[PDB]
RNA sequence: GUGGGAGAGGGUGGUGGAAUUCCCGGAGUAGCGGUGAAAUGCGCAGAUACCGGGAGGAACGCCGAUGGCGAAGGCAGCCACCUGGUCCACCCGUGACGCUGAGGCGCGAAAGCGUGGGGAGCAAACCGGAUUAGAUACCCGGGUAGUCCACGCCCUAAACGAUGCGCGCUAGGUCUCUGGGUCUCCUGGGGGCCGAAGCUAACGCGUUAAGCGCGCCGCCUGGGGAGUACGGCCGCAAGGC
């Protein structure tokens, strides 16, 4: 029961799952959802539909706090990124900005064998 | 049809109502090339529609057809070594073929004694939203959109 | 193919070796913090080579950024 | 010699930002992770995602390229100090002082060895989970050596242009790097592509020769046995010659 009414909607997409974290303007989270919060268990969590449901459940959780405006911040390349965007884009929440903050190193660490070359 | 588009056949009009949909239904009733038996069945059933319903049997016919047509269906696809049930839309003609075929396949599962009775009772039931045909449409549209996760495998 | 504009012909007389001249080095960075290639800058081999090092020099000082967030995506 | 140019050439000290991991605080809830699908694993001692702070190890995104440097191996954030090679103009000086090079000596990717530090991520071995007919694997979760640092060893390689070094001669067209100049263009060094003559078994090479010539070194002599055995020299060992 905070009555935020404006905040930041983080989107963490990956080829395995898409997870939405909705925060106050300072960045502290209020509620959240993901593919596993909804009944999806296995690989289905990495779906654009699973993402859509996750972002909608996040937006509906945040409506209970009476939030209206969000700034969206996407991190990670992966399915359901743009579908979670479009889920929030008309979720009832007004999207004030979309920003891609996907972290890239400056050749910092050695990736797994999976990601080499 | 690998080369051309396989154009559709144009059906002769109904000899009674002058409607191609009626004649298509007769042809889905036909069996071992018995046209007269299928039309005898169907028309004897149109007389059953009346004096039970006070409406023109043609209206009941096309209305039940409309309530059986599906909007979604699930088609398989071989992906990543496994096989997936993928929803997608139903082309209009396919909604036609599937609704009519289902109507016949439902009527012949009914317990009424003779054919035209089964056909009349199924046409009426499906017109008001019940009966085995509409259960086929509901089962299929249940299948589709239960796989919404695979909606991106449309093709 | 970068037919929109070239940055050099979008600029007049300037010193490639000025690490402290921001309002010009700014013009050579992208929408992200990244250093533009010769497609956009229109510099030459030697020119882009030197401008690179003066931009890095400027980045250490906190005048130009190392990276930025992408807007509007 | 003089005066200018270009460069990830080398050593030492210093230093900057991104990311990973970990620790602390805040907020917050039922999962996260991962796959073809899974499972192990992690999470109610509150994880994942999110904000703030902090520690540490490693590597330097864009620039960056068909680019540059180096004898080779190899060299990439930035600053400074020390230091090597090279290129051009000027025709200034020495006066054949040249070339090659058995042995020698020095260098020499990775992996590996000794001591001591360090250890974030990755990861032989190994421990699990899967898959399979089996699966001492490919896939997933972990993880030791190692990868990093100083010092000392080791001396190998598809150490490759699979092409020893030097010098002269032999059509051009074009792209590029870096000089000089009467700066449409002329002229020098380097890297590319196509091609004259020519050569080659062919493939292809062709002013960056695999063409035409001279000088000197290294090397080959049918396949297997075999880079083995023996001897010797080297090495802490692995092993090398
Ligand atoms: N060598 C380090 C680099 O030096 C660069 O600059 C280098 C070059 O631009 C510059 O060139 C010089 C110059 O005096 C002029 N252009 C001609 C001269 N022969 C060159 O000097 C050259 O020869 C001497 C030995 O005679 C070497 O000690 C020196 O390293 C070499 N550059 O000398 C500098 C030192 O080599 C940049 N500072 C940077 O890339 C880096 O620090
Ligand atoms: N530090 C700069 C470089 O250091 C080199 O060697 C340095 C490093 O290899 C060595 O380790 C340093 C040291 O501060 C201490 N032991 C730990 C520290 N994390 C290291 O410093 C560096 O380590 C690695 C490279 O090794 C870098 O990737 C990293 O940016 C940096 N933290 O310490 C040496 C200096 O004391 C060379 N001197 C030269 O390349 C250059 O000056
Ligand atoms: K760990
Ligand atoms: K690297
Ligand atoms: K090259
Ligand atoms: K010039
Ligand atoms: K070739
Ligand atoms: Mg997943
Ligand atoms: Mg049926
Ligand atoms: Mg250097
Ligand atoms: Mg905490
Ligand atoms: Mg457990
Ligand atoms: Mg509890
Ligand atoms: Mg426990
Ligand atoms: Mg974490
Ligand atoms: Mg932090
Ligand atoms: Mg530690
Ligand atoms: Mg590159
Ligand atoms: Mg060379
Ligand atoms: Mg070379
Ligand atoms: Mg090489
Ligand atoms: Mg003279
Ligand atoms: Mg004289
Ligand atoms: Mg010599
Ligand atoms: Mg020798
Ligand atoms: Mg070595
Ligand atoms: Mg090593
Ligand atoms: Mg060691
Ligand atoms: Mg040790
Ligand atoms: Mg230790
Ligand atoms: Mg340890
Ligand atoms: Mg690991
Ligand atoms: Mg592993
Ligand atoms: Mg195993
Ligand atoms: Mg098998
Ligand atoms: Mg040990
Ligand atoms: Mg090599
Ligand atoms: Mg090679
Ligand atoms: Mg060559
Ligand atoms: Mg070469
Ligand atoms: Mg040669
Ligand atoms: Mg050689
Ligand atoms: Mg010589
Ligand atoms: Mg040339
Ligand atoms: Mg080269
Ligand atoms: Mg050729
Ligand atoms: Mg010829
Ligand atoms: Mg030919
Ligand atoms: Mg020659
Ligand atoms: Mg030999
Ligand atoms: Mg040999
Ligand atoms: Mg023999
Ligand atoms: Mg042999
Ligand atoms: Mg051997
Ligand atoms: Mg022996
Ligand atoms: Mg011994
Ligand atoms: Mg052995
Ligand atoms: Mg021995």
């Amino acid at each position: 029961k905070r009555q935020v009414a404006s905040g930041r909607a983080y989107i963490h997409a990956s080829y395995n799952n898409t997870i939405v974290t909705i925060t106050d303007p300072d960045g502290n989270p209020i509620t959240w959802s993901s593919g596993g919060v909804i009944g999806y268990k296995g690989s289905r969590k990495g779906t654009p539909y699973a993402a859509q449901l996750a972002a909608l459940d996040a937006a509906k959780k945040a409506m209970a706090y009476g939030m209206q405006s969000v700034d969206v911040i996407v991190r990670g390349t992966g399915a359901g990124r743009e579908q979670a965007i479009r889920a929030l884009q008309a979720s009832g929440l007004q999207v004030k900005s979309i920003v891609d903050d996907t972290p890239v190193p400056h050749n910092g660490c050695r990736p797994k064998k999976k990601f080499r070359k | 049809a690998r080369r051309r588009r396989a154009e559709v056949r144009q059906l002769q009009p109904d000899l009674v109502y002058g409607d191609v949909l009626v004649t298509a239904f007769i042809n889905k009733i036909m069996r071992d090339g018995k046209k007269n038996l299928a039309a005898r069945i169907f028309y004897d059933a149109c007389k059953i529609i009346q004096e039970k319903t006070g409406q023109e049997p043609l209206k009941v016919f096309k209305q039940a057809v409309e309530n059986v047509k599906p909007r979604m269906e699930v088609r398989s696809r071989r992906v990543g070594g496994a096989n997936y049930q993928v929803p997608m839309e139903v082309s209009p003609r396919r909604q036609q073929s599937l609704a009519l075929r289902w109507l016949v396949q439902a009527a012949n599962q009914r317990p009424e004694r003779r054919a035209a009775v089964r056909i009349a009772h199924e046409l009426m039931d499906a017109a008001e939203g019940k009966g085995g045909a509409v259960k086929k449409k509901e089962d299929v549209e249940r299948m589709a959109e239960a796989n919404r996760a695979y909606a991106h495998y449309r093709w | 193919p970068s037919r929109k504009a070239k940055v050099k012909a979008t600029l007049g007389e300037f010193d490639l070796r000025d690490y402290r001249n921001v309002e010009v080095l700014k013009r050579f960075l992208s929408e992200t913090g990244k250093i533009l290639p010769r497609r956009r800058t229109g510099l030459s081999a030697k020119e882009q080579r030197i401008l690179a090092k003066t931009i890095k020099r400027a980045r250490i000082l906190g005048l130009l950024p190392f990276t930025e967030k992408l807007v509007r995506k």
